[PDB]
RNA sequence: GCCCGUCGCUAGUACCGAUUGAAUGGCUUAGUGAGGCCUCAGGAUCUGCUUAGAGAAGGGGGCAACUCCAUCUCAGAGCGGAGAAUUUGGACAAACUUGGUCAUUUAGAGGAACUAAAAGUCGUAACAAGGUUUCCGUAGGUGAACCUGCGGAAGGAUCAU
RNA sequence: ACCCACUCGGCACCUUACGAGAAAUCAAAGUCUUUGGGUUCUGGGGGGAGUAUGGUCGCAAGGCUGAAACUUAAAGGAAUUG
RNA sequence: GCGGUAAUUCCAGCUCCAAUAGCGUAUAUUAAAGUUGUUGCAGUUAAAAAGCUCGUAGUUGAACUUUGGGCCCGGUUGGCCGGUCGGAUUUCCAACGGGGCCUUUCCUUCUGGCUAACCUUGAGUCCUUGUGGCUCUUGGCGAACCAGGACUUUUACUUUGAAAAAAUUAGAGUGUUCAAAGCAGGCGUAUUGCUCGAAUAUAUUAGCAUGGAAUAAUAGAAUAGGACG
RNA sequence: UAUCUGGUUGAUCCUGCCAGUAGUCAUAUGCUUGUCUCAAAGAUUAAGCCAUGCAUGUCUAAGUAUAAGCAAUUUAUACAGUGAAACUGCGAAUGGCUCAUUAAAUCAGUUAUCGUUUAUUUGAUAGUUCCUUUACUACAUGGUAUAACUGUGGUAAUUCUAGAGCUAAUACAUGCUUAAAAUCUCGACCCUUUGGAAGAGAUGUAUUUAUUAGAUAAAAAAUCAAUGUCUUCGGACUCUUUGAUGAUUCAUAAUAACUUUUCGAAUCGCAUGGCCUUGUGCUGGCGAUGGUUCAUUCAAAUUUCUGCCCUAUCAACUUUCGAUGGUAGGAUAGUGGCCUACCAUGGUUUCAACGGGUAACGGGGAAUAAGGGUUCGAUUCCGGAGAGGGAGCCUGAGAAACGGCUACCA
RNA sequence: GAUCCGUAACUUCGGGAUAAGGAUUGGCUCUAAGGGUCGGGUACGAUCAACUUAGAACUGGUACGGACAAGGGGAAUCUG
């Protein structure tokens, strides 16, 4: 199988190194899982002492927190639009660590506009005192708003799916915001 | 996978092979004691020499040396016990010194004779 | 190394789980993390005044500095954010009754709240494995620029 | 080599054990447990080799299976069961009690004790943690864990055990001037109250110890154990009370008494 | 007296050498590529969930209306699971073919050394001013030792006008 | 220019030898079994042989580096008497 | 080196020698070998100083920087005594070591925690005419190391110690009948148990810990870009 | 336990080797061989090839018995004694053997995990599982589908097995449940204050992500946005809680969610007793096997410092097709060029790199005794590697296993 | 053909050499690097015009210097 020794691999001063015993079950590598979009496929895999591990391939939905507003949603994941390892995975739209995602916006709105009584863009008596003592801070900010008319929302995948089989991520705000806005225009 | 059984050969023997002053000088011992072997006085030799050795090197150390101490009283006590050491000299410069014969003495060989009972070394 | 850029690597840098919040404006616009490496040595000013990231730095970094404690100098800085130090030492072979000079080259990871330069005798300390040969990282700088002011110019 | 090893060799076995280097290949290998392989007294050796209670090793499997023999309160019927130091060990036919206890030459030593000391023990917390549901734990020497102990027991000091209950009945503070027994080096089993200890950040703090003759020596904090106060022990010392003579004084001992 | 070389006999060892010579061993290009593993498919059969019918059962509690849970049995329909043969693409990669490379060996007409070796043939080179002092370096020449030219050394046959 | 005395540094000779060496002899070849100031280089019985082989320098002649198998009880140095 | 006709070496007989349940031979290795030389070789003529000088790596490298004097404390041998029922400690003496002071004298350093020790003394005194002697709290020791802050020119050498498998080695104890071994065993009421053991040493380079500050390096303050506050 | 002797000459003193001499946990061979104890032994050459037999299996009162088995007695008409076969569980990764490869590898002493996995032993550890929450969910306990067996068969041939018919579980696959409390979100209403409220849902553990708490370097203040407890309604907040390490984003906890939802006992043996409202109600003794999380123990994997034999007739080596470092990912139990992408041009060397040789496994150690040394270690212990040669993999806590499988080569 | 890799004896050191021996090559769709010109007080902006070279996806009955075009190579002897 794939494997993880340095035994093979020139020593620092560049000798060819000969060879000391065999592969060993335990410095084995596997394959990637290589996970895309849609229609939920999950492996499990055997490691190392019981031990599952999941790997995913074919995610549609995964749990995306907005930091800054302290909640989390499940929200379907539209695609993947930049990934600084490598671009083959945007072409093909692949799921992993760091990949920059586009989303929903329809779940993080409709709790917004419950909580804030607000509406981003462009009656109960109990409800108007909570969203009179909020807002003041009902601000929002200008780059993450304006994306709600797209109906999708930039976020970065902050999880391991070929690992937990969980593709999980943050709405991408500020100054990482700004870093993949420029990114994006910059090179489209 | 057993221990090993651990064993010493008893004795040594003269470098070289021909002396006639130390043949005719073993010979005698022989014929006195009784022995068969010159081996029967290689074996004495040996034993003499590692005490000899032992001695030596106790000597170089400094007085009242505690390894020296003990390890010098035993081995004076241990040949004061069997009789080859005087008791007149216990202090271990005349064990530095002994001789064979005061080994050969001591073997139930010669005292068996030496207190009649046999009234030949070759009859005890 | 660094010297500046910052951002200049396609994947934002960041410290891992520090956040700043966009809604509080704050005065610094970065919340910046570091700690204290431990056996008394100085956790430089320049990493917490620093803005770099080196998610490998002692003080500002995710590593941790335990084991062997070494010094040795500066035979190469040519490999950005790290270096290589020579150890001399003398070998006793017995049975001349005496030594001979060898040494060892240590390939260290050096976090850019440093100025090193080729010449400075530096004390680094052991770490999990960074890269395929560094071991170690460089803890503080026990000489200076080995009188290179004193080179200057006419009278 | 592919998996945990079962065996024992005979000259691998550890030495204060005391057994021959013929009569046999291997030695009992200590089972799993409470106490380290190389630091652990099987009960094979203990009530053979020991007490000369049994002849095979067979019998000493008849012995044990008649639940006679009981470690710190249980009955332990592992032929192997790793045995350590500050254990006690009941036979109820008998009527003798044991504990566990080293030498002045680092062996363990066949030791009485009474029908109501055997009822305790100490331990060594050798760490207290925090754990699961905020309920704090401290861990001893012997492998017992010990839920809700006292906010001021720390690592290091040692602790009285119920032993019919898993209780903390009492605690020993780490400080200049404690009755302490040495587990480890060759200064393994003498006892020697503390005089001071060294720091040293970032490994193996030094501990220095007199006993009295007025005799010093320094371990490593790790092997330290403390017993007691000066004087006043928490258990019932051995003959000789890790004194360590001389090999000369042993000689004069010995041959000191000649009498007969 | 000693003694040098060519030339001749017997025996032995290593060398050079057409054969683009031979053998073993370790790596390896390029081409071909088994197998298990991962993966896109596949669906022998074999069931799950869901929807509706027809024939009986069991009652939440009523004089007619009203009505739940589990279980078995056949036309038919919506949305998933297992799963054999087979099969896509992959990493891993034995091995085969043809080459290259390194290491260790090795045959050979013939050529040309050395030794055993003391002697035999031809001469007389050295040792005596060895009968042309010897010897070094270089050069050319001669059956063979060796001769001769240029420049050295005395270890000369001269410590001396 | 020459004479006398001194003093540095020279090329050498004379007499001694405390000392050294196998001796011939040697103010170093001395201050070494009472064995250590610093440092460079070479040799390890005789032949085989400065040969074979590879490398390298050269126009060439050749230079530098440089083995082995096998053989052999001597080869050799200084001195004494013939 | 023997044997070519009286062979002290062959083939035997006789006798004799050496080792002896063992003794010969072959191959290797070690000692002899100061013929591999650090200890410890040799190089004029015996084997061996490069034709000559330059020269990097390497090895090596003059002298000088707290010495000298004063005071105190307590250790371990050995003497002359023995007080005592083989060993004992005081005072007299030397002798050889350890610690700490004051001499212009960093001991990193402030901020408290601590104090063991006297410049102390508050009383006096067991008792030899008294500085022989220690219990004893109210002005007045830092370092003895705790812990928090603030910082520290680098090495070599040496000391002591921790951490250290067993078997092997050296070696104590013990009469396996001796011995090579083994780790046993030794005492009784030998009718219902008593009991000593299973030591110690070596373990060297490196790493850790501690004492030393000679020897030998390293760094500093000269375009003052110095030092203290 | 600090020794020399023979051989160059006519004789002499040297130089110098050859020869002699002694030991070998050093092999072989020759001759000779009576007793006691002790007892190595197909390493060397061929990690060459192998006939045959044997070397790994395992049951307690306590997982599964309708043997058409035995035994019958002894209370047993569900079972109950003993017990083939088979299922289930566990072991077969230990042991034993060999020394081929291997030269900064292994190995040794010394380190590290704040860089991970760990069956087992030992000690701890679980009141939460359902559902728009009155006509209700099997809990006095839910589902089949199989071995052994019976019967019909195939093949020269094996520890080959096909078709048909049965039946078990601590196998397989499902699935109920239990106190109190508090904090959170919603909010029907009522009434305007300074605002308060009935009752609706959510909250075991594990998983994944984001956020927050986890103070301490010695002391005090003003103001903004929220919003906590106590009113003597201008206002105050007074005591306010802190674990470990040299060092952490540590242990631990809290908020919003996430999951083809981990675990939370449909199990077994002995005993059978209390207690009244007589329901075969409701309780209840000892200990077995399990079970998640943590600790412990047995381990493992990586890992720091320093240390290897001969060689220059090997001086430069390393990036072909990773060489040295950076960022991100992927993969792993986990660190790491371990792999990939992007970027850069680095890394080692006369203090000998790189290459070559080794009739090289490393070590504890062995032989030789003035000392300094020299030579040896396949081999009773430790570590490593292998199982004709390569590669690959299933099972599992643990194997890249060979008395396991698959393929190629022989 | 062309691009890339790789290349022995021997030598008059110029050669031998396209030595030998190998891989690649269409279509389509993208990325990157390579320039001109004008105003700047005594860092950049604005505009226009060129096929080269490398790298990356997709795609086909594995084809692609698709016709045309276009060296067989190696070891020796004699000989100039
Ligand atoms: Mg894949
Ligand atoms: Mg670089
Ligand atoms: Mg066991
Ligand atoms: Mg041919
Ligand atoms: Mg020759
Ligand atoms: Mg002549
Ligand atoms: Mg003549
Ligand atoms: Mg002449
Ligand atoms: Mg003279
Ligand atoms: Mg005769
Ligand atoms: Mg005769
Ligand atoms: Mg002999
Ligand atoms: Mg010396
Ligand atoms: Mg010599
Ligand atoms: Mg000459
Ligand atoms: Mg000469
Ligand atoms: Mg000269
Ligand atoms: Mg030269
Ligand atoms: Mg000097
Ligand atoms: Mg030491
Ligand atoms: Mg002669
Ligand atoms: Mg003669
Ligand atoms: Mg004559
Ligand atoms: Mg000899
Ligand atoms: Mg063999
Ligand atoms: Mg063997
Ligand atoms: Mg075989
Ligand atoms: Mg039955
Ligand atoms: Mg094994
Ligand atoms: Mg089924
Ligand atoms: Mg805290
Ligand atoms: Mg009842
Ligand atoms: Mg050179
Ligand atoms: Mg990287
Ligand atoms: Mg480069
Ligand atoms: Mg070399
Ligand atoms: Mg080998
Ligand atoms: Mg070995
Ligand atoms: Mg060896
Ligand atoms: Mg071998
Ligand atoms: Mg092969
Ligand atoms: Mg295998
Ligand atoms: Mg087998
Ligand atoms: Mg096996
Ligand atoms: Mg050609
Ligand atoms: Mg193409
Ligand atoms: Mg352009
Ligand atoms: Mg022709
Ligand atoms: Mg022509």
């Amino acid at each position: 199988g794939i494997s993880r020794d340095s035994r093979h691999k020139r020593s620092a001063t560049g000798a060819k190194r000969a060879q000391f015993r065999k592969k060993r079950k335990f410095e084995l590598g596997r394959q990637p899982a290589n996970t895309k979009i849609g229609a939920k496929r999950i492996h499990s895999v055997r490691t190392r002492g019981g031990n599952k591990k999941y790997r995913a391939l074919r995610i549609e939905t995964g749990n995306f927190s907005w930091a800054s507003e302290g909640i989390s949603k499940k929200t379907r994941i539209a695609g993947v639009v930049y990934h600084p390892s490598n671009n083959e995975l945007v072409r093909t739209n692949t799921l992993t660590k760091a990949a920059i995602v586009q989303i929903d916006a329809t779940p993080f709105r409709q709790w917004f506009e419950a909580h804030y009584g607000q509406t981003l863009g462009k009656k109960s008596k109990n409800a108007e005192r909570k969203w009179a003592a909020r807002a003041a801070s009902a601000k929002i900010e200008s780059s993450v708003e304006s994306q709600f008319s797209a109906g999708r929302l930039y976020a970065c995948i902050s999880s391991r799916p070929g690992q937990s089989g969980r593709c999980d991520g943050y709405i991408l705000e500020g100054e990482e915001l700004a870093f993949y806005l420029r990114r994006l225009t910059a090179k489209k | 996978p057993r221990a090993p059984r651990t064993y010493s050969k008893t004795y040594s023997t003269p470098k070289r092979p021909y002396e006639s002053s130390r043949l005719d000088a073993e010979l005698k011992l022989a014929g006195e004691f009784g022995l068969k072997n010159k081996k029967e006085i290689y074996r004495i030799s040996f034993q003499l020499s590692k005490i000899r050795r032992a001695a030596r090197d106790l000597l170089t150390r400094d007085e009242k040396d505690p390894k020296r101490l003990f390890e010098g009283n035993a081995l004076i006590r241990r040949l004061v016990r069997v009789g080859v050491l005087s008791e007149d000299k216990k202090k271990l410069d005349y064990v530095l010194a002994l001789k064979v014969e005061d080994f050969l003495e001591r073997r139930l060989q010669t005292q068996v004779y030496k207190l009649g009972l046999a009234k030949s070394v070759h009859h005890a | 190394s660094t010297e500046l850029t910052v951002q200049s690597e396609r994947a934002f840098q960041k410290q891992p789980h520090i956040f700043n919040n966009p809604k509080v404006k704050t005065s610094k616009r970065t919340k910046r993390w570091y700690k204290n490496a431990g056996l008394g040595f100085k956790t430089p000013k320049t990493a917490i005044e620093g803005s770099y990231i080196d998610k490998k730095c002692p003080f500002t970094g995710l590593v941790s500095i335990r084991g062997k404690i070494l010094t040795g100098t500066v035979v190469s800085t040519k490999m950005h954010r790290t270096i290589v130090i020579r150890r001399a030492y003398l070998h006793y072979i017995p049975k001349y009754n005496r030594y001979e000079k060898r040494h060892k080259n240590v390939p260290v990871h050096v976090s850019p709240a440093f100025r090193v330069q080729v010449g400075d005798i530096v004390t680094v300390g052991q770490c999990r494995p960074i890269s395929k040969t560094v071991r170690f990282n460089v803890v503080k700088v026990s000489a200076a620029a080995g009188k290179a002011n004193k080179q200057f110019a006419k009278f | 080599a592919r998996g945990p090893k079962k065996h024992l060799k005979r000259l691998a076995a550890p030495h204060h054990w005391l057994l021959d280097k013929l009569s046999g290949c291997y030695a009992p290998r200590p089972s799993a447990g409470p106490h380290k392989l190389r630091e652990s007294l099987p009960l094979i050796v203990f009530l053979r080799n020991r007490l000369k209670y049994a002849l095979n090793g067979r019998e000493v499997k008849a012995i044990l299976m008649q639940r006679h023999v009981k470690v710190d309160g249980k009955v332990r019927t592992d032929t192997t069961y790793p045995a350590g130091f500050m254990d006690v060990i009941t036979l109820d036919a008998t009527n003798e009690n044991f504990r566990l206890v080293y030498d002045v030459k680092g062996r363990f030593a066949v030791h009485r004790i009474t029908d109501e000391e055997a009822s305790y023990k100490l331990g060594k917390v050798k760490k207290v943690q925090l754990g699961k549901k905020g309920v704090p734990y401290v861990v001893t020497h012997d492998g017992r864990t010990i839920r809700y102990p006292d906010p001021n027991i720390k690592v290091n000091d040692t602790v009285k055990i119920d032993l019919a209950s898993g209780k903390i009945t009492d605690f020993i503070k780490f400080d200049a001037g404690k009755l302490v027994y040495v587990t480890g080096g060759r200064n393994l089993g003498r006892i020697g109250t503390i005089v001071h200890k060294e720091r040293h950040d970032g490994g193996f703090d030094l501990v220095h110890i007199k006993d009295s003759l007025d005799n010093t020596f320094v371990t490593r904090l790790n092997n330290v154990f403390v017993i007691g106060e000066q004087g006043k022990p928490y258990i019932s010392l051995p003959k000789g009370k890790g004194i360590k003579l001389s090999i000369a004084e042993e000689r004069d001992r010995r041959r000191a008494q000649q009498g007969l």
